[PDB]
């Protein structure tokens, strides 16, 4: 396997059945700021 | 002035698609734009995964420091465009007290791996008491080209930011000679929703 697949990328999220690419913490559970999700 | 350590200050940033109507027409689309106060602080240990180790990855570069030239852009990217007659380009713009050639490197990542970079050199124009620097209409990367066509077509607004959190991009402006860190900013994007493109930018802290 390559991470730096650009298909294994799109495809893990469009048919994810099928997604083979590293697991991840995502953005909105980690100890960031207040308004980091809330555009301006 | 948000993005500027004691030497480099970055006036403008901004990644656009020019689409030529005709030889005398131009339709410029902006994906993200830029262009003295203190900043809210991130913890740099909670995005460092995002971005490239070892030495001279992000964790190198700020213990290396200094402290002060070091910043993290939220980007809200404005995909809302019409994806042969198209430039995707990249401009940028500096200001320094100093006279300095300095390089800029753009390494863009995925899960937190480089994939491709780019690197630029860049010399000094005085300009009313300042010396001016600037990347003008860099030629965005097949890469990302690759990247935006890719976005687009997925079918859905929340499956594109799925993809967009393990995409970064890290910008190191350096002076060529002395290789000080001038500026480091790291990228990291979400797809805006409210009709355009904004920005958070924070200052990056040990903890
Ligand atoms: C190739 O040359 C890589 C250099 C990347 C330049 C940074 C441009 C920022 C791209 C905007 C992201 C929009 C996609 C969501």
């Amino acid at each position: 396997d390559s991470e730096t697949d650009l298909e294994a990328l799109f495809n893990a999220v469009m048919n994810p059945k099928t997604a083979n690419v590293p697991q991840t913490v995502p953005m909105r559970l980690r100890k960031l700021p207040d308004a980091f999700f809330k555009p301006p | 002035r948000s993005v500027a350590s004691s030497k480099l200050w970055m006036l403008e940033f901004s990644a656009f698609l020019e689409q030529q109507q005709d030889p005398d027409t131009y339709n410029k689309h902006l994906f993200v734009h830029i262009g003295d106060p203190y900043l809210e602080a991130v913890d740099i240990r909670q995005i460092y995964d995002k971005f490239p180790e070892k030495k001279g990855g992000l964790k190198d570069l700020f213990e290396r420091g200094p402290s002060n030239a070091f910043f993290l852009v939220k980007f809200w990217a404005d995909l809302n465009t019409n994806i042969g007659s198209s430039f995707y380009g990249v401009s940028s713009q500096y200001e320094s007290p100093e006279n300095m050639i300095i390089t800029c490197s753009t390494k863009v990542c995925s899960f937190g791996k480089q994939v491709v970079e780019k690197v630029e050199t860049e010399y000094a124009r005085y300009e009313n008491g300042h010396y001016s620097y600037r990347i003008h209409r860099s030629p965005l990367c097949e890469y990302m080209i690759n990247f935006i066509h890719k976005l687009k077509h997925l079918p859905e607004k929340y499956m594109m930011n799925s993809v967009l959190e393990n995409f970064t991009i890290l910008q190191v402006v350096t002076n060529r000679d002395t290789q000080e860190t001038l500026l480091c900013i790291a990228y990291v994007f979400e797809v805006s929703a409210s009709e355009g493109a904004q920005h958070h930018i924070y200052r990056l802290v040990k903890e």
